[PDB]
């Protein structure tokens, strides 16, 4: 629901181990690139 | 122009993220709270109080979950009946300009409900509950805080201090959407 939804989000951003997917959105890439970053991150996480 | 001296203009500019135009244009908007109580000279550096009931009506701020603690925080009694330099000091700290660290030393004090000067679990559920505007509801706020708490408790203790909330609003910049209001 909307608590879950909030959830995962603040969780992702807060992960100290997760940095590199946590801060994507902090790069001057275009969208694709950062989708392609973030699916790559998340296999080897 | 003659509501204020050129170093009153001067000093104003130089201890905000103002400049000499905007200083008068917040002195208008000031004025027009409340034009019986606000001089419209400030030369002599008059001191005059609006209410926060009238400050908190202002179309900038009345739909913020936090408009009475903000305005009261930049109070001397903390009951948000401002003079015109509390006024322009919020809304310095309110601005694009203004550094996230400034933002976050009011937001973390204005987000302390219980003043012990650390964020807990409970701080922070009225923090959350008020920051989603129900669109979440009581144990929902409980789900997301459990789960912030520990995550963002880097020292141990099972509260933020300033460092750990300064850390948390870097990664997750939305607790401080509250603190960016233009004027
Ligand atoms: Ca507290
Ligand atoms: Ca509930
Ligand atoms: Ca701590």
């Amino acid at each position: 629901g909307p608590g879950s939804e909030e959830l995962e989000r603040l969780k992702a951003l807060l992960d100290e181990n997760r940095q590199m997917i946590a801060t994507v959105k902090c790069k001057p890439w275009k969208m694709e690139k950062k989708i392609e970053v973030l699916k790559e991150a998340k296999k080897f996480v | 122009q003659t509501i204020f001296t050129e170093e009153q203009l001067d000093n104003y500019q130089d201890c905000t993220f103002f400049n000499k135009k905007d200083i008068l244009k917040l002195h208008a908007r000031f004025y027009e709270l409340a034009p019986n109580l606000v001089p419209m000279d400030y030369r002599k550096s008059p001191i005059v109080h609006v209410p926060m009931s009238l400050i908190i009506q202002m179309p900038e701020l009345r739909e913020n979950p936090f408009k009475e603690r903000i305005v009261e925080a930049f109070s001397e009694d903390g009951e948000g009946n401002l003079t015109f330099n509390d006024f322009v000091d919020m809304f310095s700290v309110l601005c694009e300009s203004a550094p996230r660290e400034l933002k976050a030393n009011y937001a973390f004090k204005i987000y302390d409900f219980n003043t012990d000067n650390f964020i807990c679990k409970e701080d922070l559920e009225m923090t959350l509950a008020r920051l989603t505007k129900s669109e979440l509801n009581e144990d929902e706020v409980v789900l997301v805080c459990d789960k912030v708490i520990e995550e963002a408790d880097l020292d141990g203790d099972g509260k933020l201090g300033f460092a750990d909330f300064e850390d948390m609003i870097a990664k997750a910049p939305d607790f401080l959407s509250t603190f960016h209001i233009r004027i």
